């Protein structure tokens, strides 16, 4: 039925009892680079079953306080076992997605989590300088990051944080929250589903590019209506983010590329 | 050479014109396309996307999440509305901003059918019947239910299929109504009230929240293309 | 910034951000790899494309 | 090389020339060799939003029930 | 571009289908129409979605610089290629991640005397010259540059009809991207912090290079100020990944926003 | 006469145009060509020619014949680069100036295979394996044989064939790079290190030069005019 | 007198004008005697580059040992 | 096999880890091997197959 599915990839199989269809992001699934629209000519490597697995990423808690979070893609994923080998190891890679939100609660808990896929994700900074965020700040890895409830300037000049603030009405870009519709999403609506399930495909304006340099999608997960059960002011349901690269497939290999951090 | 005669009209720049120039950079080897997911044709495409409606303009909950949370309750039965709008889609407040809303004001005139979507946000336990409704502009706007009920209207029962949609459909004299607000070219009001009520057991919390969604019919059209007064630039 | 490649340099702007530019470069080292000459050209939205050697 | 189309008619003139021959139709020439320099036919198609109203891996009929 | 379908009469209903309940949740919008909720009528449509198309809705000419040169180094002036220098146009583009058109230039050059009782000069020449990323810049109003034996220039004389060019596609990419989550460089471990930092959302330093304009007369000590706003249409349209539209004011090139943050006004609940 | 309208961009000069124009010699009886050896078509024809690279920049040999010559000699085995470069055709200063770098200052995008080919002058009776290789961007520039030996290489074997061809394939996120130094589109890095060593009998010279050539492959292709920096006109 | 050529079309609108038809092709004709007056067709061809690459008398492989 | 109440949810992950590396201590390392993700509802039981990945023949 359009509740119960079975994702096997790999050595990993996920299991949903309480599921509202998947959504497959703009009607693509995700697939190799064919001939006609190949660039880098050396022979691609493709992982396959050793990166297109299920990993789980950092579980998250919803309180009734909760504003939001949101990873980018590759990036959270940088560092799940072969798949983050062959993405330093390589100048180039592309990688289609299976992005798996789970969510369970009980018949007498409300709330409603929107999940979505957006295609280049900009998100905006903390200082008066534009463009100001730095690399490490923008890349938190599968920790990813939080949205918050208002804007707030960053005014140590002798050591900026070089931050996003990402305020969740304004969809942390300077645009209403309530059209974030327009892109790939599913709700997890308590009373409703446990799981949301989008298939993304490689979207860029090139067929390959700089996983280390650039992030192709971004997730945003954001309380739509709160978190409420019973009488307990008090509650905190996790919230666990399983994804699975697919079709994966690096061009240009060399020495492994060890990126600054913190 | 050809005898030649130039009217008038010669020499001007209609920045709407559509002829041929040389081109600046000839012989250009054009980097070739890929196919990109999620490609548009036509600007109606992304008005008929659900897109959530900023219902609570209160002052306390405007420009913050909370003016998309519409609450409800277990009390006991009233006729007095839940919400009440004005068929006004490019100059509500609370239509001006949608992403339907957004492309109507980039154009004079528009014409077709609406649905609005309501998702209930309540526990599993909760249960009730809801009372949507669309009254045609012209008489008094409904103020309770007995009014309401008059006119379009779809009755809500809360179950396993979270959402309800409403369409309002195209009722109007002229063939195409005005972006702005303008009696001559007013549609009507839209307002939900309580059938029965909220009923939820113990244990169970009594207040929840709906969201509203709004995307135009596969019958609606927009036309003159025009500039919108939802981005300035000073200095 | 960029080092476009003369492995011997020192940048000191306040870059990455904005000032503008009134910035400083060294060259060490540590070897007389003389002159010749240097310039210091700048972009701009303006008419700034330019400046001088 | 002359492309020549028809016009879609809005007012119609008291006229048979307003309903049909060459005189609702308008010739077209292009001048330049690079594209770029060509005008906007404006014969332009549409498709299905399907892709973004319906990105549903399931298919759905709206008189079944979405949640089955 | 095209018709929109007829409305079909419906009449009663007393059935098991409910197309009026949905959920949401599965991310997609219910398809109704009128005839799904309320008894119809036949209506033979007529309305078309001509004008929206994606080519209709970005065929106009918009402002997107106004160069300023001052005939008494202001003897000329360059301008960094871009789209978002004006609101307008950028917000249009923005609906959309990726693009991919032709480019049609139309120039407006206005000038005048900033005294009202002196100097005197005659009609004016301007060279616009089309300065690509590597290419020399013009550090005098007349420099070698400004000979122009592969940059493309543009002679304009004062007081004729507005010059106009078109340019081809030419990213470097299969599209132009309004939006790049992304950096040029990547920090490497072990280099100083100075070492491998770039601005977040920038791709090359310089993406299309530049404009230079200069009055080509010999300068009279007369004081005279020149201006071109340059206007540019996107024509052979093709747009991917719609997103939600510019909500606050722009602040920068980048989605980075600072003050009017609270766009939407009050408004009762229960108020029509 | 015929009614005709004036558009924009009439009576303009643009320097890139292509349009007819009235002949000042009419009737000139033009002189009929001869077939003269070594005629171009197209400016990639001489791209893809050997030309000889300056590696050695050095204070004591840039701007003499000494720049094109890069020693060797019979030292034990290291794993310190013999060489190093960034594949900058355009923009470095060791490429920048050979043929293929010439052209490429006149245009603003190139894409493309290279090829880089090295001769050993040593005597007969010198031997030796070296190793030449390219990293693509985006690591940490080899600074060992280590390192340099995960990326694309080529083990040279010295002895009758005097010379070895290296190719640098088209590996790129764009379709098309720029002709200055810019991130974004950055090439990688080449370097040459010893595989075993040079070795030479007695009554033969230790030391010796190898000479670099460079030049495009047949899939090799440049975009955009544009005017060079390595000419200028003072007054 | 009219010569009519076909663009290579590089941006494509969303019409089938931007892949067929007369709306892709280009029309010319030349309105001067002297062939001097006349533009560039720009329908320029291209040549095998041996003469500079490989002048060599005794034609050789390069899977092949080049001294032999 | 779940024998809470009906009124109890909830996801599991169950995981299977060839010999050689370190044994799993926390869901992070359970999760890089053979694993299924449980979710507890009607169906109240869940299997998890262990394939057969040796070296030898047999064991
Ligand atoms: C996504 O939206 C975009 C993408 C690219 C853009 O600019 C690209 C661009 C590249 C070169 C030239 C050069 O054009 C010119 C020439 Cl050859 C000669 C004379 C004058 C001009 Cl003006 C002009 C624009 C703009 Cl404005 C918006």
């Amino acid at each position: 039925s359009v509740r119960v599915m079975q994702l096997t990839l790999g050595n990993s199989t996920i299991t949903t009892q309480e599921a509202a269809n998947s959504v497959v992001a703009y009607g693509r699934w995700p697939e190799y680079i064919k001939d006609s629209e190949a660039n880098p000519v050396d022979q691609p490597t493709e992982p396959d079953v050793a990166a297109c697995r299920f990993y789980t990423l950092d579980t998250v808690t919803w309180r009734k306080e909760s504003r939001g979070w949101w990873w980018k893609l590759p990036d959270a994923l940088k560092d799940m076992g072969l798949f983050g080998q062959n993405m330093f190891y390589h100048y180039l890679g592309r990688a289609g997605y299976t992005v798996h939100v789970q969510c369970n609660a009980s018949k007498f808990h409300q709330g409603a989590l929107g999940v979505f896929a957006v295609p280049e994700m900009c998100l905006a900074g903390d200082s008066t300088t534009h463009m100001f965020t730095k690399y490490e700040n923008a890349n938190p890895g599968e920790k990813g990051g939080e949205f918050k409830g208002s804007f707030t300037l960053d005014t140590n000049a002798t050591n900026p944080a070089r931050n996003f603030c990402p305020v969740d009405y304004l969809f942390g870009s300077g645009v209403l929250a309530g059209n974030a519709f327009v892109y790939p999403h599913q709700i997890i609506n308590l009373r409703t589903n446990n799981c949301a399930t989008l298939v993304l495909p490689y979207v860029n304006s090139l067929s390959i590019d700089s996983m280390t340099k650039h992030n192709n999608w971004g997730i945003a997960i954001l309380p739509l209506a709160p978190l409420d059960f019973a009488t307990e002011s008090s509650t905190e349901i996790p919230i666990t983010l399983t994804i699975a690269p697919m079709c994966c497939e690096f061009n240009g290999l060399r020495n492994i590329t060890v990126p600054r951090t913190q | 050479g050809l005898p030649v005669l130039n009217t008038p009209g010669s020499n001007q720049y209609l920045t709407a014109d559509n002829y041929q120039s040389p081109c600046a950079i000839p012989e250009f080897d054009v980097t070739p396309p890929i196919d990109i997911p999620g490609e548009v044709r036509n600007m109606m495409e992304l008005a008929e996307i659900d897109t959530m409606i900023p219902l609570n303009l209160t002052n306390q909950r405007k420009n913050t999440m909370d003016m998309y949370r519409v609450e409800l309750n277990d009390a006991a039965h009233s006729d007095t509305p839940i919400l009440c709008l004005s068929l006004s889609p490019a100059s509500d407040p609370r239509l001006a901003h949608t992403m339907l809303g957004e492309i109507l004001n980039y154009y004079t005139h528009w014409a077709g059918s609406l649905k609005f979507t309501f998702l209930f946000c309540g526990s599993m336990m909760a249960t009730g019947k809801l009372l949507v409704s669309y009254a045609p502009p012209g008489a008094e706007a409904p103020k309770s239910r007995k009014e309401a009920m008059l006119g379009t209207h779809v009755i809500w029962d809360i179950g396993l299929q979270s959402s309800c949609t409403m369409v309002v459909p195209w009722i109007s004299n002229t063939t195409y109504r005005q972006t702005i607000n303008d009696s001559f070219t007013e549609g009507g009001y839209i307002s939900m009230f309580y059938q029965t009520r909220v009923v939820v057991p113990l244990s169970t919390p009594r207040k929840m929240d709906i969201l509203g969604f709004v995307s135009a019919c596969n019958d609606f059209s927009v036309r003159l293309l025009r500039d919108t007064t939802h981005i300035s630039q000073e200095a | 910034p960029s080092y476009s490649e003369s492995k011997r340099l020192e940048f000191v702007a306040a870059r990455l951000g904005a000032e503008l530019r009134d910035a400083s470069l060294r060259m060490f080292g540590l070897r007389v790899e003389d002159e010749g000459s240097y310039t210091c050209l700048f972009v701009t939205f303006p008419q700034g494309s330019r400046s001088v050697d | 090389g002359a492309q020549v189309s028809s016009q879609k008619v809005g007012a119609h003139e008291n006229s048979n020339r307003a309903y049909g021959g060459s005189t609702i139709n308008y010739t077209t020439i292009n001048y330049y060799r690079d594209s770029a320099s060509n005008a906007a036919s404006k014969q332009d198609f549409a498709q299905d939003p399907s892709k973004f109203t319906e990105p549903i891996k399931d298919v759905l009929i709206k008189t079944a029930p979405t949640l089955n | 571009a095209n018709n929109l379908p007829d409305t079909q009469s419906s009449g009663p209903a007393h059935s098991k289908e409910t197309p009026a309940l949905t959920a949401v949740e599965t991310g997609a919008t219910n398809p109704l129409v009128p005839s799904d909720t309320v008894q119809t009528r036949h209506v033979i449509q007529k309305r078309t979605r001509s004008e929206s198309t994606v080519e209709s809705f970005f065929a106009r000419g918009a402002c997107v610089a106004i160069i300023e040169v001052d005939n008494d180094s202001k003897l000329f002036s360059v301008w960094k290629i871009t789209y978002k220098d004006t609101v307008q146009l950028r917000r249009k583009l923005e609906f959309f991640t990726y693009s991919r058109f032709d480019m049609e230039f139309t120039f407006v050059v206005t000038s005048n005397y900033t005294d009202a009782n002196n100097g005197h000069a005659l009609n004016q020449v301007y060279q616009i010259m089309y300065i690509p990323p590597g290419a020399p810049i013009p550090g005098k109003w007349n420099d070698y540059t400004w000979q122009t034996s592969s940059n493309p220039s543009v002679f304009y004389t004062y007081g004729a009809p507005p010059a106009r060019i078109s340019v081809p596609y030419v990213g470097i990419a299969n599209a132009y991207s309004h939006f790049y989550d992304g950096f040029a460089k990547v920090p490497l471990a072990g280099q100083a912090s100075t070492e491998g930092d770039s601005l977040y959302g920038a791709a090359s330093l310089n993406d299309f290079g530049s404009l230079a304009v200069r009055v080509v007369n010999d300068h009279n000590p007369t004081k005279l100020t020149s201006k071109i706003r340059v206007y540019m249409k996107p024509k052979h349209v093709r747009v991917w990944c719609p997103r939600p539209p510019r909500a606050v004011p722009y602040y920068g090139p980048g989605v980075d926003y600072k003050d009017g943050l609270a766009p939407l006004p009050g408004k009762g609940l229960t108020t029509y």
